[PDB]
Parts: structure tokens; sequence; C-alpha cells
């Protein structure tokens, strides 16, 4: 799927509303990392059962 | 050049594009572009209001 996209994306046109949408995917990905890492470390359960 | 690829874009350009689209969508159905009143948006917000009202009842039920 990557090779397909690498070959087609450089020669097509996209309207501003989609370009603005692909940008926000990055920020939506960064935000959940910390809340999830602490869950995996059991921090929320440890404190609630201090 | 020519706007190829996925380059970044300004918020002024986003509404700019979205305006040309609404005007063209009106041309296909009403065959005119004077647009004294814009029924396209008014009809769309009524759907968004219905979807939002449905989700609010779910939060109420979930909270219960």
């Amino acid at each position: 799927a990557g090779m397909a996209a690498a070959a087609h994306v450089p020669h097509t046109i996209y309207s501003p509303l989609f370009r603005k949408f692909v940008e926000w995917i990055e920020y939506l990905c960064l935000m959940p990392i910390f809340p999830l890492a602490l869950w995996l470390m059991n921090v929320y359960a440890a404190i609630r059962y201090r | 050049g020519s706007g190829y690829g996925l380059g970044l874009s300004t918020r002024t350009q986003v509404t700019g594009y979205q305006f040309l689209a609404r005007r063209t969508a009106m041309a296909l159905t009403r065959w005119r572009v004077r647009m004294e009143i814009e029924p396209g948006r008014r009809q769309t917000l009524a759907v968004v209001a219905s979807v939002s009202a449905a989700l609010v009842i779910c939060l109420g039920a979930l909270l219960w």
C-alpha cells in the first residue's frame, strides 16, 4: 500500500480541505501517547488504591 | 508548483474553497447563482442538530 501511494500522490491534486485534514492526523496521534503510557504502567490503579 | 502533492494550507484558503463548492452545488440544482438566501447551509445545520441531539440522549442514558 505504501509503494502505491508513493507513486500516485506526487502527480495528483487535492483541495485545501483534505490537506488541512491530513495535517491534523499527526496531532490526534501525539495526544493519546501519554494518557495511554501511564495506563500501561498501572499508575491510575496504583493511586486509586493508594 | 501547480499545487501537486500534500502541502500545508492556510485557514483563509479552507473557507475559500468551501465557498466555491457551495456556489457550484447550487448551480447544479437551482440553475442560478444570485443566492439571495442560502438554503444549502440551513438544510445542512438541521441534520447536524439532529445528530447532536441523539448523542446527548446517549450521554444521559450512559450517565444514568
